[PDB]
């Protein structure tokens, strides 16, 4: 089970997934309410088995298991909202399924994980995962979670650039350390963060993912060190 | 670091637990290939010696003086006493084993030690397989404090016991051993260590040793700990336990290895740019004495490229001070002679020892310049003058420790030596 | 740098429309080892395709389509030219050399017709990289859909036709025969199989080696012994190299012989085909599209007195080994396709499921 | 793409000049069929006699002073992306070379050798798939066959007296294996 209810209410847009092809249409199951089954010339080919497709609800049920789904009269500009209802809630379902490790305990966990926020501020499947992203950055509202303690606080590539800069002289290595820590000092003021080293022979220094194309910053700071201080003591360079 | 003392032992008697018994610290490294009967590295220990009206030879442990070279029979002596152990001389034992495979090890750490002790084996045959081989490379480097460290008569049978050592001392005409008297030891029973281990230090004085000359260092270690997935700030140089031969090495002392990698348009040898190296960190075998006495070993820490010190491909590089007295030419001459046997295996045929294959044309050469075995192809080399042809422009000081290797099999041989002009 | 051919041994003038191809000649002696005029990976794939080492029809067409996918992958479109037309008139000499090397099935033929209809469907205003990755994704989902859900669609359709206690004979190695019978046997019916094989190919050794591993009892014989086992069979399926427009099967040498001796004892026969194995054109018999092989593969180990040792120095003895033969309509009863079960002389109704006409 | 090759300098050529030194015909019947953008690794004095070679392509690559054999490939590593042919200098050529490269294409393999016109080398009945070569002194141990490699492959034919030519029709997998396992050397071994 994922959502609080068993069936969505009047005019709710539905992410849905077909299992098999019926005679009236296709037997289309529905994972987002724990696998409930409904309906919708070489149409009968089985190109659609197990793939999520956007749809909207049609009529009004109470309990009787009405699952029909009109692919035609849905609008695709609202289908991205249905995809946001799918993928964010799917990340929620995955991580919250890995929360438990050994049924209705999991369901009562689910109503006391996201439906607390969605009964305090009422956002169905959008502010839940984003409020969890808030909560892993700020668990202040998770202090209201008066659960047992151990369940509360539980809630790529980087450009590995490498230019080996070293000298044989003691004054040479002194200027190497001086201009390397000066390049760290210059990297502090302009603030490209996270330039460290895990290999003493080379400069295994990480052009990280903060702009994802920020090799220009580490590159021109590096080349300023290359042109500035060290390399009048035989700075000879390979890749 | 005043005097070094070198045990020198040839094939097949055991040099691991006897190094443990009388010297204390045993040699170990990584991917070591440490021994099969005797070792193949320099067996070095860290020693501070003291004598307190006691003939015994203690270690810097100041409570007892014994060993563990036998399981059953323990004769022992008056060991000494406690009380913040003193220091007679800055002495430390070293070893130089006797296979023919350790030419790097046996030729780099032998001219740099100070006293020598030649050992006679006790687990070999009735002929002498390698007795005239493994100080004949030490013949040209000209050590002085040399002694017959008589070792094994324990499991030795009586028919080959009491006279054949004189035949070994007569069979070593290629080894400077006639001025080497006998202070005996025991590799198993280690009997009566207070006289047995006494005059291997007490009789031996300082060698002829220069105090304040140029440090013209041939280095024996250049090692480093920078495995894949390493730390951040391991900026060091040659992390070495470094035996020095000449020159005081204080803090701020200057020392240069001039070629290293040969300079631009690599057919010359020198450009006037000295190699500036300030050795501050110096480990005096248990302490950080920055003021290194000549002759003895000290734990040397330099400051160069750390990439260049992982795998020591620099066995015997000349690091000399200012005042560049070494030579500048690439046409290497020697005043050589030949090995008379071709020995290393025992037999009664006199057939592989027939002749001495000289230099040729369109034929290879290799010879450990110090401990550096380079070569190349030759053009026209005469009969009795040794003109070594090479490929490395190196301002080495004097290659007075060379061994002319020559292929006959998977292993090379020993055919020559030589003294530089 | 011109693609060349030859004849070898002798080629019977009764089949003057039909070529000969030798395989023990040299196929790179004309062509210097690097080339950009014909793409090298597709050339070495055609060389695979003429060392005999690929013979299964859906296997060889998927191999050729993986190859032409790799050709359209790495060749970027250069500027100052027309986008699609340059690529398609480089693709035509490609398949010319390919059907030159070893000749054409139906699968290659309507496959390259599909890629031509695709490359003329590509919008020229779409820029290069996304168009290339788009056509890449388009044709590999095409072969993905067609081949693998054709396999499991004929599985889910021909599973409900197989009896229990029945036996079944088959001839030729396709993939989908092994797919239907093994994927049925993983669902637990009750049967036993028998694999007849022929000459010079010794073809169904593939299938026999498969079905001894899949866990089904088998039997093995050759077409002189055909009617000896023919009373026992209760139903027979049959893989096919090439479907036709008049309800026919253009496939391996002795297909129609077992079709005829299967009608001759009244055992009904079904065959398994798909969409992309029928041509647009159609024939009366095989003698206008059937190639030949190496003659000198025929042999017996009857001492060193091999009767076909010095063949070609005699001129009054010809070796004429048809490889790819046709089957009449009203003796094969039905085909099995991705739409289900349709009778044999009703097969051209799939010709206009194109635009639902 | 196929468009590169290389020839190692030393085996395992300064003084020997027959009519020319060791480079008469290998560049001929390497370049009489294609191969006009090649990368040759060299080593000095022999690197500057390249006008009377009159080849329609020469690209020399020098190295360091005293080097081995896999390091050559490891230093030409940063620019090679496709099918590679590495030769040696212990060669006459008396064969149409298209057949070795076409069989190497014909299995889509990664390795090849030349063993035609002390010495033991095995290959199966078709004459195509091998195990290993045996020499005169490294095989002081006698001869060892693995279990499964003889359990599947029925026979093997040890050859007696032809010569090696140290050709390697080859591709990117084993050179990535060489650059990552750098300390593994001895291309002949």
């Amino acid at each position: 089970r994922f959502y609080q209810h068993k069936f969505p209410e009047v005019e709710d847009v539905v992410m849905v997934n077909v299992r098999s092809i019926a005679e009236m249409g296709a037997y289309v199951s529905l994972l987002e309410y724990n696998n409930i089954e409904g309906m919708i010339r070489s149409i009968n080919k089985l190109i659609r088995i197990g793939r999520n497709e956007c749809v909207v609800v049609i009529r009004v049920d109470k309990e009787k298991g009405y699952i029909d789904l009109s692919k035609r009269r849905v609008s695709p500009e609202e289908a991205i909202k249905c995809e946001d209802k799918f993928t964010k809630s799917k990340t929620v379902y995955s991580i919250l399924r890995h929360v438990a490790e050994v049924d209705e305990q999991l369901e009562s966990l689910f109503q006391r994980t996201a439906w607390v926020f969605d009964d305090k501020y009422k956002r169905p499947g959008y502010g839940a995962y984003d409020a969890f992203k808030h909560a892993v950055s700020d668990p202040s509202i998770l202090d209201s979670l008066d659960l047992n303690e151990d369940e509360r606080e539980v809630l790529a590539v980087k450009i590995r650039a490498d230019i080996e800069v070293a000298c044989y002289g003691y004054e040479g290595i002194d200027a190497v350390k001086e201009a390397l820590r000066a390049g760290l000092n210059c990297s502090t003021e302009n603030m490209p963060i996270k330039i460290n080293l895990i290999a003493p022979p080379r400069y295994v220094m990480t052009t990280t993912t903060l702009e994802r194309t920020e090799g220009l910053s580490v590159l021109s700071q590096a080349m300023a060190v290359i042109k500035e201080k060290i390399e009048e003591k035989r700075g000879v360079f390979n890749v | 670091a005043t005097i070094n003392i070198g045990t020198i032992g040839h094939v097949a008697h055991g040099k691991s637990t006897v190094v443990k018994a009388i010297s204390g610290v045993h040699t170990v490294r990584f991917k070591n290939e440490l021994e099969r009967n005797i070792t193949i590295k320099l067996g070095y220990a860290n020693a501070k010696i003291y004598k307190l009206d006691d003939p015994s030879c203690p270690r810097p442990e100041c409570y007892r003086s014994c060993g563990s070279s036998t399981p059953d029979e323990f004769p022992t002596d008056i060991p000494g006493t406690k009380g913040n152990f003193k220091l007679v001389r800055h002495v430390s034992f070293v070893d130089c084993p006797g296979h023919d495979i350790l030419m790097a090890t046996m030729l780099n750490g032998a001219a740099v030690m100070d006293a020598a002790l030649l050992l006679i084996a006790g687990n070999e045959s009735c002929p002498q397989p390698q007795t005239s081989e493994h100080l004949a490379a030490i013949e040209i480097m000209k050590l002085k404090h040399i002694l017959i460290l008589q070792n094994k008569i324990d499991l030795v049978k009586e028919s080959q016991a009491k006279e054949q050592y004189e035949q070994i001392l007569a069979f070593v005409q290629g080894t400077v051993a006639e001025g080497a008297p006998i202070i005996p030891i025991s590799a198993q029973l280690k009997y009566n260590i207070e006289v047995v281990c006494e005059y291997i230090v007490k009789k031996i004085p300082v060698p002829p040793r220069d105090f304040t000359s140029e440090p013209r260092l041939i280095v024996i270690r250049s090692f480093d700990v920078n495995k894949p997935g390493c730390e951040v700030d391991d900026l060091k140089g040659g992390v070495a336990g470094g035996s020095i031969l000449k020159g005081v090495l204080k803090v701020g002392q200057e020392i240069e290895v001039r070629p290293g990698i040969v300079s631009k348009d690599s057919e010359g040898k020198l450009m006037c740019k000295p190699i500036f190296s300030k050795i501050v960190s110096l480990f005096a075998e248990h302490n950080d004495l920055q003021y290194a006495a000549p002759g003895g070993l000290i734990g040397v820490g330099t400051k160069i490229d750390p990439t260049l010190c992982r795998a020591d491909r620099m066995v015997g590089q000349v690091l000399g001070a200012v005042g560049a007295l070494p030579e500048i030419f690439t046409e290497l001459e020697i005043s050589y002679f030949l090995l008379r046997r071709l020995l290393g295996v025992r037999t009664e045929g006199d057939k592989k020892a027939a002749k001495v294959q000289k230099l040729s044309k369109n034929e290879v050469l290799m010879v450990n310049i110090g401990s550096l075995s380079t070569g190349g192809r030759v053009s026209a080399v005469k009969a009795d003058l040794g003109k070594i042809v090479l490929t490395n422009p190196v301002c080495t000081e004097v290659g007075e420790k060379i061994a002319l290797s020559r292929r006959v099999e998977k292993h090379w041989r020993l055919i020559g030596w030589g003294q530089i002009r | 740098q011109v693609p060349t051919r030859k004849d070898y041994g002798s080629k019977v003038s009764l089949f003057s429309h039909l070529p000969q191809y030798s395989r023990q000649n040299s196929l790179t002696q004309f062509m210097s080892i690097p080339s950009s005029v014909i793409h090298p990976a597709m050339v070495r794939l055609g060389l695979q395709y003429s060392q005999g080492l690929v013979s299964g029809s859906n296997a060889r067409c998927i191999a050729l389509l993986r190859a032409l996918q790799q050709v359209i992958q790495d060749y970027t479109t250069p500027p100052n030219e027309e986008l699609s037309r340059d690529l398609v008139n480089k693709l035509k000499p490609y398949m010319s050399f390919l059907t030159q090397c070893r000749p054409l099935s139906a699968s290659m033929h309507n496959a390259i017709k599909f890629l031509n209809k695709e490359i003329t469907s590509v919008g020229s205003s779409k820029r290069e990289e996304e168009a290339k990755s788009e056509l890449r994704a388009a044709i590999d989902r095409y072969v993905q859909e067609k081949i693998v859900l054709a396999a499991q669609a004929i599985s889910r359709f021909a599973y409900q036709k197989i009896s229990n206690g029945d036996v079944i004979l088959v001839y030729g190695c396709s993939s989908l025969v092994s797919r239907i019978l093994q994927e049925a046997w993983t669902e637990g019916r009750r049967f036993r199989v028998v694999v007849v094989d022929s000459r010079p190919w010794l073809e169904g050794r593939h299938t026999l080696r498969s079905l001894v591993h899949a866990g089904v009892p088998a039997s093995y014989l050759l077409i002189p012994a055909a009617s000896y086992v023919l009373p026992e069979v209760s139903k027979v399926l049959l893989g096919a190299h090439a479907l036709l427009a008049n309800g026919s099967v253009m496939s391996r040498v002795g297909t129609a012989q077992l079709a005829l001796v299967a009608r001759a004892h009244n055992v009904p026969v079904l065959v398994c085909c798909e969409t992309y194995k029928f041509c647009e054109r159609v024939q009366t018999d095989a003698f206008v599209s059937n190639e030949l092989d190496d003659p000198d593969d025929l042999q017996c180990k009857r001492g060193e007195h091999v009767a076909l040792a010095n063949w070609q120095n005699h001129a009054s003895l010809r070796l004429l080994n048809l490889v790819y033969d046709v089957t009449p309509p009203e003796l094969v009863d039905l085909v099995i396709t991705e739409l289900g079960m349709i009778p044999c002389s009703s097969v051209p109704v799939v010709l206009r499921v194109k635009s639902s006409d | 793409m196929e468009f590169q090759a290389v020839v190692m300098a030393v085996g395992g050529p300064l003084l020997p000049v027959g009519n020319k030194p060791l480079i008469w015909y290998p560049l001929n019947l390497l370049e009489r069929v294609g191969f006009e953008e090649v990368i040759v690794v060299t080593t000095k004095a022999l690197c500057a006699e390249f006008k009377m070679k009159m080849k329609p392509d020469i690209v020399c690559i020098p190295d360091d002073a005293d080097m081995g054999t896999a390091d050559s490939l490891r230093y030409i590593y940063p620019k090679l992306k496709t099918d590679v042919l590495v030769l040696s200098c212990d060669l006459i050529t008396d064969v149409a070379l298209h057949e070795v490269v076409d069989l190497f294409r014909a299995y889509d393999a990664s390795l090849a050798m030349l063993m035609r016109k002390r010495d033991f080398i095995g290959v199966d009945s078709t004459g195509k798939r091998l195990l290993f070569m045996a020499n005169e002194a490294d095989l002081d141990e006698e001869l060892v066959i693995k279990g499964s490699i003889l359990q599947k492959h029925p026979r093997i034919r040890f050859h007696t007296g032809l010569v090696d030519a140290h050709l390697y029709c080859l591709k990117k997998y084993i050179v990535d294996f060489l650059m990552e396992n750098g300390s593994i050397t001895s291309i002949r071994s």
